[PDB]
């Protein structure tokens, strides 16, 4: 994990959520690796069935 | 620990493997030794040995077949306790300079008998079809004699263990049930197979992030061929091996002279340069053959440097004015510069119309000055403050004159470079006798003259009212004239000032401000001279000299075309 | 150097099917000069239409016909003056010199020349040469008429892959990165198509590609690098095979465009198959050049180790006399590369060169097959045995920087080194220098006793290949493997290894005798590998009657009788070594104890005096604590040297 600071001192990139489309080249296979992850959790809360209200609470 | 994607050039040091468990087969003793068996007359009959299991880790490169990696080897426990380490071990293969082709392999040697100790064969793959390597996690495999592999449904349920090392969305919690986890995975002890001619082993390599791969990166730089090659293939016909050296002598010499006979500034071709070496004898001969053929070699490695250095004093000594092609920054060779300063040891008066062309070689003469420096700084770091250059230095002591031009020419170098600045203080230092110092603080005054002609562009007025001004500042500057003794002139070295007059002089009408007056010399002759200031006349001047060369090269031919240097 | 036979034949070619395919696109009338055809790194020709003091090639018709301008006429041209132009400048290829004079054409005006310089190529260049209009040169049916019925072909895959490199030779009108890019591309795309185009023309089973290890697959597919060899140049080219194209595809492979790159100079070693005298030094000489040429990646020097490698697999006969002083100097060249960057593993390239040794002694073979060649004539025998043997005390100097490099390298400190030395030791059998090397790898042998004890282990198990004369240090290595007794368990097994190799072959009875003596009273450890080791003492006793009883005295085996029976005899021997482990905790506890009274109730047997009385009450209920069987009443006092051993290995610390 130290050896991941001095990593992190030489700083690669990487991202949690979505990245914009990396330069072309053998990173293609990331890219496809990238592809290769099931997404859209969240777009199926928005997608249909109509919208969605908010929690309103009493004492 | 961290898990991120990281690039293989991104990705920085060398691969480590930490192994730990296997699969008791239960076909012989514990550490698979000997095959035990109650018809163990044949034991004796096949001579059965006892083998301890150990363990070998090298990596098959790229699946090219080629070998890269380090073959390497732990210590001894029991195989028969089935040997659980955990034990890391590594090798020096970088992840950068791994290459995302590149395959493990692995070879456990027991150690069993009498010039017997057992070898068993297994290899994987390194990074993911993701190109993650091995997931950065750890793993189980499965190997037979061979075309055998790993696969996950336990090690499955391992590689979750991993995801719990590949940081899923976690909590505090869930750490403590995660000890209850260290608890679960004890109880995962519970695995039972009894395979054959195959075993299994438990191998975990998780790492913090989750590796990436490519190529290393390039550089194209200054569809095409390049000059480093042709270096090459012409250094690769540069041979020469048997070392006999023939003294033939044919039609084809004079021709090779006539092509020593070209200019110096010219880069040679490659079978002119050997013609050139075979031509040694005949080159050591001519005495224009020798730069052409200094230049026709290039020194780098010493072996070339020991007949070329032996040949420099050997060689008929070349003429002054070929010297100054090989006197060039163009080549830098220590010989070079020294017997350089060997056939510059003589100064003539037309050293003092070169010393335009040495302020230039000054400019150049230092190359890689760090250790002179460092040498002076040495005798320097005592007192508090308060080479061809001892030759400059001696021939600047030598005539006051020459010593004068010396340091007039390094008030131009002073600006340009700073190191001309304490360069002229080891000039005062270089000229023992104080006799031309003292002139040389007069002429020093001429500074304070300037910067005077300065203060008198520095107002703004009429023409005429600035006029009748500069004649009151020529009458002010006469009368420091008469007040400072004479001194060395700007026409000429040889010829002293006396005076000025003050009424003779004029005002240029021009943008520069510049200042024309009339001083009478310590000849009894009056004498026009024009200044000017803020600018810089180190074009028109070096250009006046070189007319005023050109004019001497004219001379030299016995013909005059009467212009005015 | 880049000028060859077929070359000239490859360029000519090329030149006359775009000349053709020029005649094919209704254009032609280029005037034709030497500065028309361009070579890259990819030493091919290629013809502008711009040619631009050189000698004119005159277009006969035109001048001929030319009177005041010839009446004023237009610009006007034919596909014939294009087939004498090309003519005369193809002759002015093929020679060197061209044929364009005044006299010359003087003699075109005279219907005679006289001709100087094959049958085929001169009259297919006379047909072109004589009239052009009228003698019907015809460049399609020239193209048709070529000679070679296998170039025409290889030279079409080459022509496909001439294609390729158009497609890697292809304000804004092209990028520069594009450059770079078509170039790895290329590279890359030719390898990849260089297996199926090695597959057309004259390959082989086994290959170091993967498709070469499918067709290595069919015939059997420790670590080293080989594949197919050159056999004596194609057993003398029986298929007759010149190709410069590789060559060319490798002066091509001399730019990188990234660490594919490594892979393309990689597949140009390999295609280095072919095997040409000349061309093999050039080949070669590229190959050390990358080496010291790249110092960015390291995988730079493991390419050239490779190169070099195939270097030393082309296996040819001096052609030039200058190949022994080159050899020498290539050694020295190699060197200065072999200071670099620091942290950089040159290990894998020193076991590498010092596996070349042989490969190194072979080329002083080949200098005494150019001594040999050269003693072919008269009153030159002598001449070359004298010339050979100055070269050899010349070459002593060489192998004294070698064998320099080597105790350089061996003493560096970067343990893989070390592990390099191994296959170093596998191929000293070149050097029959002085035992020297064997004492600077035992002084290293001592260091590494010191600190890399492990290590120490796996050289010294590599040490008892030695196999060389002095069998007095053997004595010495004895004592090294009772020192090799200290502490490492790797070390044990490692002096076990040299226990059998030198069970295999002896030297002295006696000194070994009681030298088994004690070791084999020391073999009675329960460790698996102190087993293998103790059933050496039954191969040992095999090299009689007296020497059975000697051995009866200290037998631990009533039942023995032979070695089947010795088998059943260490089946008996069956013991447990976990309380002698702890045993040995106690000796180190009573290492950490008080041993200074020496009260009761040096020599051998006063260390074993000094070992029982060091405790009493201790030991006792230690002694209870264990089974405590009549089988357990073995004193083993060879753990009291294994106990001062331990306590050096305690004195390794504080």
């Amino acid at each position: 994990p130290n050896h991941g600071l001095k990593d992190n001192a030489n700083v690669k990139p990487e991202r949690k959520v979505v990245v914009s489309n990396s330069y072309e080249g053998d990173v293609e296979s990331i890219e496809k690796f990238l592809s290769t992850f099931k997404i859209l959790p969240p777009l199926r809360d928005y997608k249909e069935f109509g919208p969605i209200q908010e929690i309103v609470r009493s004492p | 620990n961290n898990i991120t994607f990281c690039v293989s050039q991104d990705l920085d040091v060398p691969l480590k493997v930490k192994i730990k468990s296997l699969e008791g087969h239960k076909p012989l003793l514990k550490p698979s030794q000997k095959i035990l068996n109650p018809e163990l007359m044949l034991i004796g009959s096949n001579v059965f040995p006892s083998s301890d299991l150990i363990v070998s880790l090298q990596v098959f490169d790229k699946e090219r077949n080629r070998n890269l990696t380090l073959p390497i080897y732990t210590p001894y426990i029991p195989f028969r306790n089935s040997r659980t380490w955990d034990y890391w071990l590594t090798l020096p293969i970088r992840i950068k300079q791994l290459t995302f082709s590149s395959h493990l392999r692995i070879i456990l040697w027991e150690y069993n008998g009498s010039k017997q100790i057992p070898f068993f064969n297994l290899e994987t793959s390194i990074f993911n079809l993701k190109d993650c390597t091995l997931k950065r996690g750890f793993e189980s495999l499965k190997f037979r004699y061979d075309v055998i592999d790993h696969c996950e449904v336990v090690t499955d349920n391992k590689d979750q263990e991993n995801l719990n090392k590949y940081f899923q969305g976690e909590f505090t919690r869930l750490p403590w049930l995660d000890e209850i986890t260290i608890s679960k995975l004890r109880k995962q002890r519970e695995n039972r197979t009894w395979p054959q001619g195959t075993f299994v082993l438990n191998l975990e390599f998780p790492m913090l992030e989750l590796p990436v791969v490519f190529i290393e990166r390039e550089i194209m730089n200054t569809n095409d061929p390049i000059e480093e090659k042709y270096r090459r293939l012409e250094r690769a016909s540069k041979n020469a091996n048997l070392d006999k050296q023939v003294k033939p002598d044919i039609k084809k010499r004079d021709y090779l002279n006539k092509i020593i006979n070209y200019p110096p500034g010219t880069k040679l071709t490659a079978h002119e340069k050997g013609s050139i070496w075979k031509y040694r004898y005949y080159l050591m001969n001519n005495k224009k053959a020798l730069t052409k053929l200094l230049q026709s070699t290039n020194l780098r490695e010493e072996s070339e440097r020991v007949e070329v250095l032996e040949l420099m004093d050997s060689w008929a000594e070349i003429d002054i004015d070929d010297a100054l092609e090989l006197l060039g920054s163009t080549f830098k060779n220590l010989s070079v510069r020294s017997y350089a300063v060997n056939r510059l040891k003589k100064a003539s008066d037309k050293e003092l119309e070169l010393y335009l062309l040495q302020l230039v070689e000054a400019v150049c003469f230092e190359n890689l000055s760090t250790f002179s420096d460092k040498s002076n700084s040495e005798f320097t770091i005592v007192d508090a403050v308060s080479p061809l250059a001892e030759f400059l230095i001696r021939r600047a002591l030598v005539n006051p004159r020459l010593g004068s031009f010396f340091y007039w020419y390094l008030k131009s170098e002073s600006e340009d470079k700073p190191y001309l600045d304490q360069i002229l203080s080891s000039f005062w230092s270089r000229l023992d006798k104080k006799s031309r110092n003292i002139l040389n603080d007069q002429v020093r005054l001429i500074n304070v003259l300037r910067e005077c002609c300065e203060t008198i562009k520095r107002l703004k007025d009429t023409t005429a009212k600035k006029m009748e001004l500069l004649v009151h500042l020529l009458e002010t500057k006469v009368r420091p004239l008469v007040k400072v003794r004479p001194i060395a002139l700007p026409l000429d070295p040889d010829v002293l000032i006396c005076d000025v007059c003050p009424e003779t002089s004029k005002v240029f009408k021009s943008s520069l401000s510049p200042l024309k007056i009339t001083f009478k010399t310590t000849l009894n002759q009056p004498y026009h001279l024009m200044f000017k200031v803020g600018d810089d006349l180190r074009q028109d001047q070096l250009v006046v000299q070189i007319i005023s060369l050109m004019n001497e090269l004219l001379k030299n031919e016995n013909v005059d075309l009467k212009l005015t240097p | 150097y880049l000028q060859d036979i077929e070359l000239k034949f490859i360029a000519f070619q090329l030149l006359n099917a775009l000349k053709d395919i020029h005649n094919l696109n209704i254009v032609h009338g280029d005037i034709k000069t030497e500065n028309i055809l361009v070579t890259s790194w990819n030493w091919c020709i290629l013809t502008d239409f711009a040619a631009f003091t050189c000698y004119l090639a005159p277009e006969r018709f035109n001048s001929k016909l030319y009177q005041d301008g010839k009446s004023n006429n237009g610009r006007l041209t034919k596909e014939m003056d294009i087939f004498s132009l090309g003519c005369v400048i193809a002759e002015i290829f093929a020679e060197g010199r061209p044929i364009f004079n005044l006299s010359q054409l003087f003699k075109y005006k005279s219907n005679s020349y006289d001709v100087n310089r094959s049958t085929d190529l001169r009259n297919l260049v006379l047909d072109m040469i004589q009239l052009d209009p009228s003698k019907r040169l015809s460049c399609d049916e020239l193209l048709n008429k070529y000679r070679g019925i296998f170039f025409p072909d290889y030279f079409y895959t080459f022509i496909y892959d001439y294609f390729r490199n158009l497609v890697t030779m292809t304000n804004t009108c092209t990028n520069s990165t594009l450059e770079d890019n078509v170039k790895l591309l290329d590279e890359t795309t030719e390898k990849i198509y260089r297996d199926f185009s090695q597959i057309c023309h004259c390959l082989d089973f086994p290959l170091i590609k993967d498709g070469g290890e499918i067709g290595s697959d069919p015939p059997i597919l420790l670590v080293l690098q080989q594949f197919t060899k050159v056999s004596e140049k194609i057993k003398s080219v029986k298929e007759e095979c010149a190709l410069l194209f590789i060559s060319y595809l490798s002066h091509s492979i001399r730019s990188i465009v990234s660490t594919a790159t490594k892979l393309k100079n990689l597949e140009l070693l390999a295609v280095f198959a072919q095997f040409v005298s000349d061309e093999n030094k050039i080949d070669r000489v590229v190959p050390y050049f990358v080496c010291c040429f790249e110092d960015s990646d390291q995988d730079v020097q493991a390419l050239s180790l490779l190169t070099l490698i195939q270097v030393l697999t082309s296996v040819r006969k001096l052609n030039q006399l200058n190949e022994n002083i080159f050899v020498d100097y290539l050694l020295p060249r190699l060197k200065r590369l072999l200071i670099s960057n620091r942290q950089n593993t040159n290990y894998l390239r020193i076991v590498f060169a010092n596996c070349l040794s042989d490969l190194a002694i072979i080329i002083n073979r080949f200098q005494e097959f150019t001594f040999a060649q050269h003693c072919n004539d008269n009153s030159s025998t002598k001449y070359s045995a004298k010339l050979i043997q100055s070269v050899e005390d010349l070459t002593v100097s060489f192998l004294t920087d070698n064998d320099t490099y080597v105790k350089m390298a061996l003493l560096q400190n970067r343990e893989r080194t070390n592990d390099i030395i191994l296959s170093h030791l596998i191929t000293y059998l070149n050097d029959k220098d002085p035992a020297l090397r064997v004492s600077l790898i035992q002084t290293i042998s001592g260091i590494s006793i010191l600190l890399g004890t492990v290590t120490l282990e796996q050289y010294i198990l590599p040490l008892l290949i030695q196999t060389i004369t002095d069998s007095e240090e053997l004595v010495v290595i004895s004592v090294l493997q009772s020192l090799k007794s200290l502490f490492k368990t790797g070390l044990i097994r490692k002096k076990y290894y040299i226990d059998i190799s030198k069970t295999t072959s002896p030297l002295l009875l006696h000194p070994n005798n009681w030298i088994r003596q004690f070791t084999l009273m020391i073999i009675i450890e329960i460790i698996n590998k102190l087993s293998k080791a103790e059933v050496y003492c039954i191969l040992y006793p095999i090299i009689v009657e007296f020497n059975f009883k000697s051995m009866i005295s200290c037998c631990k085996q009533p039942v023995s009788r032979s070695v089947y029976n010795l088998l059943c005899s260490w089946s008996v021997r069956a013991s447990k070594s976990l309380f002698w482990k702890k045993i040995i905790t106690n000796h180190v506890d009573s290492f950490g104890n008080n041993r200074i009274e020496f009260i009761t109730k040096s020599t051998v047997y006063s260390h074993d005096n000094k070992e029982i009385p060091l405790t009493a009450e201790d030991r006792n209920w230690i002694d209870k604590f264990h089974i405590i069987g009549l089988t357990e009443k073995d004193i083993w006092k060879i753990v009291a040297l294994r106990g001062y051993v331990i306590r050096t290995a305690r004195v390794m610390a504080a």
